[PDB]
C-alpha cells in the first residue's frame, strides 16, 4: 500500500508520551459529572494555600504538636534570634514537609515570591514589636538585629495585629531556582527578632507560642515535573 | 507574567504513567501460576496512590500499557518459542478462570489482549467507569449498617472505608502456549496513565508509609528530622 | 554571489548526533551492575564537547538517540529471551535507585522509556531546560564564596567554574527481565543532537588534549608541528 | 487499518536524519531567551574574523610565543625570501591551527578569496618596502624576488602604514577545493622579500619582530561537515 519509513524510536514505550489508543469498552455510557465543590484546576493552588510551619524542630520537640509551636516569652535574650531558617521552600526541613513543600518535591524548578505569616496566640494583654526579616544570599547569615535590618524586613506590633504577612519577593540570578539544596541557586535567610520586647502585665502567661504559615503568591511557578523522596515502598 | 503554569495542571501532573502491578505468569508442564488474575487498583504501589490522594474526589479516563518481560529458569538448553499472552478483563460478577484452559478463555465478551512477546507494550485505554459522579478516594463510611434486629454482629460488619468487595474487577494473565520442554517465566508490568483529570476537595499528603488500602498506620510515625530553631 | 552557506550555519553544524555515553548494563543472578547511572553531560566525549565550546554561550533543544547492543558472556549453550531495557531519567531531588528492583523504577512522576530489544534505537527530545537563560560552557566563578565569619575553610570551598552539583540529574539503566540462567551484557550509546540552536560569544577551539570538565590542561601542550620558515 | 508498505531503510537510525520525537517533558515553560551580545548565525562568521598566523615553526620557536614573530633585519640577505608557505587554508601547519584552519577542518571542501593581514611591530623610525606576492598553482615556487613578482603581488611600506592587506582571490579549476592536502586542488604559494630594505637609524632597534594574521572574505563558503582531526580522545 503506502510506502512508508520507519523512524527512529519505533516500538518503544515512552511514559510520557501523549498517543491515542484503541478503547477496550466502545460505546461506553460514562456517568455524567455534577457540580461538586472544591474542583482544583492546577497544583500551584494548592501551594498557594497558606499551612502551619515546623518551626521548631528539636529532638524532644519533633513529630508533635510542639514542633509548630515556637515560644516568645519577656525573659528572653533580646539580643539572640527568636527563628531563623533557610529560603529552601523544597529541601528545608522546616519548609519541606509544608503543603508547599510537598508540591515542590515533585518539581524540579521553582520561581515566585512567598509569603510567611506569622500568628501571635499569646493573651490579648501581651504587646510587643518583632522585627522580621529576609536577607537575600550572599552576605553572612544574620546572627543580630543590626545586621537583619539592613536586609528586607517589616515590623510588627504584637498588640496591634495578632498576624504579620512578610512577603519574600522573587529576587534570583537565575529565572529558576533548583527545589534541591544548591549554593549556586540559594534563596537567602528568614530571621526573626525581638525589636523592642514582649510586656505583660501581672496575672498574665509571661511565656505565650506563635505559629507559623507559608504561602505562594500568584506569581510562582514549578517546572519539569519529578518523583518526590518522601513517600517510599519497600520492595 | 510570563513564566506559565503548564506543567502544573492537574493534566500535566497525571500526565506520566505509573506501574501499578506486576504479574508473574509461568508457562511449564501442568501450586502453579499458570494464570494470575490481578484485582485492579493503584493501591498496591504508593507513587501514584499519594499523587491521586492529593484530593478527595476524581474523575479520569485510563490509558493502561502492558510491559511483558521473559526469561528462562535454569534452563541448560532448552528453548521455546515467541509467546502469546492472553490478558483479559474480567468485571464484577463474570466467571472466573479456574485454570489456564478453561471456558472463560474464550472471551465471547469479555474484552481481552492477545500479546504478542517481543512486540510494543499493549496499550489500551478505558473512559471513566464509575457509578457515581466521581471517584471516592476516601470514603467515611460503611456499605453494611448493624441493625438492632439483625441475628448476628457478622450480618452488618462491614470494612471502614470499603464501598465494594469487587471494585473494578480482574485481570486475568495467562501464556496461550502450550507448554514447552522448558520453562518461562514472565512478568507483565501494567502502567497506568490517567488523562483528562478532574479532580475535587484537595487533601494533605500522606506523610507516613502506608499501611493497607486505608488510612492506617503503623510504623515510621517521625517523619520530621532534627533541626535547629535558630539554624539556618 | 551563487556558493551558499547553507551547510555553515549553526543549525547545520549541530546537526548530527554525537555519541556521549556508553553504560554498560548487565543481566545476571544477583559487585553487579544489574542498573546504571550515568550523569547526564556532553563532556564524557571530546568532539562534541570541543564543538560546543566553539562559543560561549548556548540555547538548544536536544534529541536523544539510545543504541543497545547486546551479547553473551562466556555462554556454553545457555540462551535468553528477548530483553526490555528501562531508561528512566532522575531529575535533581527525586529518588535514585539503591537496587534494579527498587520502588524508584515505578516511574509515577520521572519519565522512563522501555526498549525493546532488537527494535528500532530509542528517540525522545528534550526541550531547553536551562535554569539561565542560556547555557554556560564556561563559568567564571565559584558557587560559594568564603567569608570572614565561616567557621571554617570548607564551608565557602567550591570547585571552580562548577556551576551546580547536579547539573541536569542522571539515567538510570536496568534490564527489566528477571535474570536468565546465563549472563546477558549490554551497552547502552547515547547520541546527542543539538536542534534550534542559537549560540553567543564564539570562543577559539581547543588546541590541546582536555583534562577533566573545565580547562585545565595536563599534557601533549605542543601541537604545531615543525616546518620551515621559508619552506612551502 | 490503512495499508503500508515499509520501505527499504526502515528502523535505522542515521546520525544525519531529521525526524520528528516524542517530547520527554511535555508542556515545560522554557526559560525565554535575553539578547546576548555576540549572537553567532553562521560559523563563516568566525573564519572571517582575522587570527594571528604562526608564522615561525621552528624547532625551537613551535609552541611558543615566538612562532607568531618573523624576524625581519636590516642585515638580512635581500636575495632570500622572507617567509613562504602554500596556499591550504586547512591542511598547511601554518595555516591549519588558525581560526579559519580550525573551521575549515570540520569540513571537506572549501572555496573563497582569502586575506593576508601583515603587521609592523617594529620603531617609528623603521622605513622599509616589503613585496607580499602570491603565485597560482602550476609553476615552480617562487625561491626569488624576480619570480614573485611575475604573480600577483603588492607592495608595502613600513613607514607608511604598518600593516598591509594582501587579498588571494579566488581562482580555481575545480568550483570547490578540498580542505586536505591534494595537489589536484592545490592552490598556489605566498612568498614574502625585501623590496629594497629596512632602514634604521643609530640609537634604534635594528631588528624587528612581523605578525601575520589570515582570514576569509565574504565570498568564503564550506561544504560536506567532517570530524577535526585536531581532537582526539584516548579509548
Ligand atoms: C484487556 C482489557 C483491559 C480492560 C481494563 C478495564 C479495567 C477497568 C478499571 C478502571 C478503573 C481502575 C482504576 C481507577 C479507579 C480508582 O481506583 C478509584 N479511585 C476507585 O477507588
Ligand atoms: C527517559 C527520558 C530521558 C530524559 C532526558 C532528560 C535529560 C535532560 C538534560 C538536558 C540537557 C543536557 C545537555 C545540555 C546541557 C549542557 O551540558 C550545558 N552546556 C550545561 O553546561
Amino acid at each position: 500500500g503506502l510506502p512508508v519509513l520507519n523512524t527512529p524510536g519505533s516500538n518503544q514505550y515512552l511514559t510520557s508520551d501523549n498517543y491515542q489508543s484503541p478503547c477496550a469498552i466502545p460505546e461506553f455510557d460514562v456517568t455524567p459529572p455534577i457540580d461538586i465543590p472544591g474542583e482544583v484546576k492546577n497544583m500551584m493552588e494548592l501551594a498557594e494555600i497558606d499551612t502551619m510551619i515546623p518551626l521548631n524542630l528539636e529532638n524532644t520537640k519533633r513529630n508533635t504538636m510542639d514542633m509548630y509551636r515556637v515560644t516568645l516569652s519577656d525573659s528572653a535574650d533580646l539580643s539572640q534570634p527568636i527563628l531563623c531558617f533557610s529560603l529552601s521552600p523544597a529541601s528545608d526541613p522546616r519548609l519541606s514537609h509544608t503543603m508547599l513543600g510537598e508540591v515542590l518535591n515533585y518539581y524540579t524548578h521553582w520561581a515566585g515570591s512567598l509569603k510567611f505569616t506569622f500568628l501571635f496566640c499569646g493573651s490579648m494583654m501581651a504587646t510587643g514589636k518583632i522585627l522580621v526579616a529576609y536577607a537575600p544570599p550572599g552576605a553572612q547569615p544574620p546572627t543580630s538585629r543590626k545586621e537583619a535590618m539592613l536586609g528586607t524586613h517589616v515590623i510588627w506590633d504584637l498588640g496591634l495585629q495578632s498576624s504579620c504577612t512578610m512577603v519574600v519577593p522573587w529576587i534570583s540570578n537565575v529565572t529558576y531556582r533548583q527545589t534541591t539544596q544548591d549554593s549556586f541557586t540559594e534563596g537567602g535567610y528568614i530571621s526573626m527578632f525581638y525589636q523592642t520586647r514582649i510586656v505583660v502585665p501581672l496575672s498574665t502567661p509571661k511565656s505565650m507560642s506563635m505559629l507559623g504559615f507559608v504561602s505562594a503568591c500568584n506569581d510562582f511557578s514549578v517546572r519539569l515535573l519529578r518523583d518526590t523522596t518522601h513517600i517510599s515502598q519497600s520492595a | 507574567q510570563r513564566r506559565s503554569r503548564s506543567e502544573s495542571t492537574i493534566e500535566s501532573f497525571f500526565a506520566r504513567g505509573a506501574c501499578v502491578a506486576i504479574i508473574e505468569v509461568d508457562n511449564e508442564e501442568p501450586a502453579q501460576k499458570l494464570f494470575a488474575m490481578w484485582r485492579i487498583t493503584y493501591k498496591d504501589t504508593v507513587q501514584l496512590r499519594r499523587k491521586l490522594e492529593f484530593f478527595t474526589y476524581s474523575r479520569f479516563d485510563m490509558e493502561l500499557t502492558f510491559v511483558v518481560t521473559a526469561n528462562f529458569t535454569n534452563t541448560n538448553n532448552g528453548h521455546a518459542l515467541n509467546q502469546v499472552y492472553q490478558i483479559m478483563y474480567i468485571p464484577p460478577g463474570a466467571p472466573t478462570p479456574k485454570s489456564w484452559d478453561d471456558y472463560t478463555w474464550q472471551t465471547s465478551s469479555n474484552p481481552s489482549i492477545f500479546y504478542t512477546y517481543g512486540a510494543a507494550p499493549a496499550r489500551i485505554s478505558v473512559p471513566y467507569v464509575g457509578l457515581a459522579n466521581a471517584y471516592s478516594h476516601f470514603y467515611d463510611g460503611f456499605a453494611k449498617v448493624p441493625l438492632k434486629t439483625d441475628a448476628n454482629d457478622q450480618i452488618g460488619d462491614s470494612l471502614y472505608s470499603a464501598m465494594t468487595v469487587d471494585d473494578f474487577g480482574v485481570l486475568a494473565i495467562r501464556v496461550v502456549n502450550d507448554h514447552n520442554p522448558t520453562k518461562v517465566t514472565s512478568k507483565v508490568r501494567i502502567y497506568m496513565k490517567p488523562k483528562h483529570v478532574r479532580v475535587w476537595c484537595p487533601r494533605p499528603p500522606r506523610a507516613v508509609p502506608y499501611y493497607g488500602p486505608g488510612v492506617d498506620y503503623k510504623d515510621n510515625l517521625n517523619p520530621l528530622s532534627e533541626k535547629g530553631l535558630t539554624t539556618y
